[PDB]
């Protein structure tokens, strides 16, 4: 049973890498195994060094393939994706299918987090629902992928020292034990700890503030310093805003923005970047251009 | 200047007298003869000692052809059991060959003292001179080979200065480039100093050392009198405190180190302030001057001011490594006693107040009779031990 | 050092320029940084930079940088 | 219950006249090797017995 599913899933990886969509029953089985493998995973999953952390993909599949050509193939280099790989891109189902199949194939080598775009309402309004209707035909595969987004872990921890999440901090979160105590098994609300986890963003302020997004908050250097000191952390990695250079060290070498989708929405022209934590926590930046088409 | 000054006439042309009366027939010795003398499968040190002792008397121009065999066979001269004349006389022959063929000798000696292989050229050594400090582990406790390494490192540091100046001058096709080269040279010399000082540490396996320590002290004194900016940069960077006696007792140039202790103690960084306090204390032990006493009074005032302004954890981190320096200050200068004493009593009771803030596992307040503990009781114990040390210093101080 | 001495406090808006001055390099990475400095003076590229990490300040706009291209 | 010498001895290959591979260190390095606590339950239960006897 393990051998036949392993070789079938490897053929699924090979068929995904050449940009071919799967079938509905194959997505059914992939999503069911993904549900089984993601049930036994905490809100703060400890990812051991080394790991190559990548940021937002947002359904740019050829850019994802280039990313695998830069940082290394998925069997050989560890990856940690901070969500938001589903909307604002032409090839959306292939990207999420490749990530989920790589997760269920390599359970210690691919870590997948949850973004704010990976919810029912946002996928319904910003494009994944339409892509679902135009390729697979009905809205049922969107139902499996929304449940799969529902089970995804929120944050991740690298060697007890680097905190990786999609959005930003929270006025209601003070310790990492509160992250592990949240009920993750629900769609992201309009108010609460987890909406702020997936929606907040840093800014050069002196305190909290209403984010110009309709949800989440915004935080400054004092808040980030307090969170890093009170939790034994030294770095907060996140991927929520478009960056030209692909990386930002804001809040005085404490908060790191890593955007990994070059030419966002195919009209912005940003040079994306990813971070490569070695076995000595001894990092480097891989900065790349969009793929030829 | 050392290479040219070892060429000068020493006393009475005794070397000329020896080359007149002892090398009548030395044509039997050959470079290849020394080659199989070294490369015997047992270690017959007698015949190689014969050949090298006869090789002392020759002139440098006549000693040119033996550079190949000597340099290629330096690497065997590191095993446990070589006699000391072999090392010392190979050092003497290397010093003789340094007067004539220095650049080829250095680039040949790098490729031989490396650990056991990369063949290195002069351009790589002028670009980076720190491969000289990347020699074998056994070189670190062989005094003649370390002396060779130190002369080689000084030569390649000056070489890198000239090379960076020339490469900057050629590639113009300007102030920013010049200051960048200045910063590179300064950080380069500081890195060389720090690596030498870390060689001066005792190794963890043992926990000949003194010879390496004093040779490195000689090289550092020469580099400090060459330019004081390297000394200021290194003492701003810092080195472990166990080197603080050795660096102060052994390098006379540290006297000008009393010029920037006010500047070093004014830096916002805290561990720089502990380093400044400790370095000032060892200097006041070494050099007892009115300048040293004035900077000592400034140090006492700075410690009092930081006692006014410090958080408890930072107070422990600042006052734990300092307090022996107060013993040094009190030992150097009597007129500071009561001032020193005042600081102690103040720090004592403020730490005592901190002990009353929370419950403790040892309760030291009621212990007025005589591991991993609470930091506050450790600080109180450090205060009482430094008072014990001050009192026993005063009693036995005559 | 007599009635005119003030210990300097840490400034958040310091911007420690690690290539312009040897005083700003910490010990624990010093040799690392030294090699990087050497690489700069041996790069001989079209543009020479005096800072290792110049990411951005507050905002990264698409329109501001997209105007500086053809 | 609840440096520089060893740094420069091992910097061959990736350096030379070319820049080093990395961009820096995130913190001070690896976060220790992590401590493993070890107890024996008989001493735990009987010191607890002694304290509860004193309290009662
Ligand atoms: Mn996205
Ligand atoms: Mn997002």
């Amino acid at each position: 049973d393990e051998k036949v599913f392993t070789k079938e899933l490897d053929q699924w990886i090979e068929q995904l890498n050449e940009c071919k969509q799967l079938s509905e029953s194959q997505v059914k089985s992939l999503c069911e195994k993904a549900k089984e493998i993601l049930t036994k995973e905490s809100n703060v999953q400890e990812v051991r060094c080394p790991v190559t952390v990548c940021g937002d993909v947002h359904g740019q599949f050829h850019d994802l393939m280039e990313l695998f050509r830069i940082g290394g193939k998925s069997p050989d280099t560890n990856y940690l994706f901070m969500g938001d790989y589903v909307d604002r891109g032409y090839y959306s189902v292939e990207t999420v299918t490749l990530l989920v199949a790589l997760k269920v194939r390599y359970r210690e080598r691919i870590t997948i987090l949850r973004g704010n775009h990976e919810s029912r309402q946002i996928t319904q309004v910003y494009g994944f629902y339409d892509e679902c209707l135009r390729k697979y035909g009905n809205a049922n595969v969107w139902k499996y992928f929304t449940d799969l987004f529902d089970y995804l872990p929120l944050t991740a921890l690298v060697d007890g020292q680097i905190f990786c999440l999609h959005g930003g901090l929270s006025p209601s979160i003070d310790t990492l034990d509160h992250i592990r105590a949240l009920d993750r098994l629900q769609e992201v609300p309009h108010e609460g700890p987890m909406c702020d986890l997936l929606w907040s963003d840093p800014d050069d302020r002196g305190g909290w503030g209403i984010s110009p997004r309709g949800a989440g908050y915004t935080f400054g250097q004092d808040i980030s310093e307090t969170f890093n000191h009170a939790n034994g952390l030294t770095l907060v990695s996140r991927a929520h805003q478009l960056v030209m250079e692909g990386y930002n060290w804001c809040h005085d070498r404490n908060v790191v923005t890593i955007f990994s989708a070059p030419n966002y929405c195919y009209r912005c022209g940003n040079q994306a970047a990813i971070m490569e934590l070695d076995d000595t926590l001894k990092y480097s930046f891989l900065q790349f251009d969009p793929a030829p088409r | 200047v050392d290479d040219w000054i070892c060429e000068e006439e020493i006393t009475g042309t005794d070397a000329l007298l020896r080359r007149m009366l002892l090398t009548n027939n030395a044509k039997n010795h050959s470079p290849k003869q020394l080659q199989e003398a070294f490369s015997a499968v047992p270690v017959n040190n007698t015949q190689v000692m014969q050949i090298i002792e006869h090789l002392t008397l020759l002139s440098a121009s006549e000693l040119i052809p033996y550079a190949e065999v000597l340099t290629s066979n330096m690497s065997q001269l590191l095993n446990s059991g070589v006699p000391r004349r072999i090392l010392q006389t190979v050092n003497k022959l290397w010093m003789v060959l340094n007067t004539v063929m220095p650049r080829r000798l250095w680039v040949m000696t790098v490729n031989a003292l490396q650990p056991s292989q990369q063949k290195y050229t002069q351009n790589d050594l002028m670009i980076d001179p720190l491969i000289v400090l990347r020699c074998d582990q056994r070189v670190h406790r062989c005094p003649p080979l370390m002396d060779i390494t130190l002369h080689m490192l000084n030569g390649y540091l000056l070489a890198s200065k000239a090379y960076l100046s020339a490469h900057l001058k050629e590639t113009e096709q300007e102030v920013t480039r010049e200051e960048l080269k200045n910063a590179l040279l300064a950080a380069q010399d500081s890195a060389a100093v720090q690596i030498l000082l870390e060689i001066c540490l005792p190794t963890e396996e043992e926990k000949n050392l003194r010879e390496v320590q004093c040779l490195i002290c000689c090289l550092l004194h020469q580099m400090y009198i060459a330019d004081p900016n390297i000394a200021k940069l290194v003492h701003f960077q810092g080195y472990p405190c166990e080197l603080l006696p050795l660096t102060v007792a052994g390098i006379p140039s540290m006297h000008i180190c009393l010029d920037f202790i006010p500047e070093l103690i004014a830096q916002p960084e805290l561990e720089k302030q502990i380093f400044a306090i400790q370095l000032l204390s060892h200097l006041c032990i070494q050099y007892a001057l009115p300048k040293s006493l004035s900077v000592a009074r400034l140090a006492v005032n700075v410690m009092g001011t930081l006692l006014t302004v410090l958080t408890q954890a930072k107070r422990y981190a600042f006052f734990m490594p300092t307090l022996p320096s107060l013993v040094s200050f009190c030992r150097a200068f009597p007129p500071l006693y009561e001032d020193i004493m005042s600081l102690l009593i103040q720090i004592g009771q403020v730490c005592a107040s901190d002990v009353a803030t929370q419950t403790r596992d040892i309760d030291p307040i009621i212990t007025r009779l005589q591991g991993s503990m609470d930091p506050d009781v450790q600080l109180c114990h450090c205060i009482e031990r430094t008072v014990i040390e001050i009192i026993n210093m005063s009693v036995s101080g005559i | 050092e007599y009635t005119g001495f003030q210990v300097a406090l840490l400034n958040k808006d310091l911007k420690p320029q690690t290539f312009r001055n040897a005083y700003d390099i910490p010990r624990r990475n010093l040799l690392d940084h030294l090699t990087r400095m050497r690489s700069n003076l041996l790069k001989s590229t079209r543009r020479f930079l005096k800072g290792q990490d110049e990411d951005q300040v507050h905002s990264v706009p698409i329109a501001q940088m997209g105007n500086y291209q053809e | 219950g609840q440096t520089n010498r060893r740094h420069t001895a091992a910097v061959p290959g990736p350096g030379g006249i070319w820049s080093v591979f990395h961009a820096g260190v995130i913190g001070r390095g690896l976060k220790p090797p992590k401590f493993v606590q070890s107890r024996n339950q008989q001493e735990v239960i009987y010191n607890t017995q002694s304290l509860l006897s004193l309290l009662v």
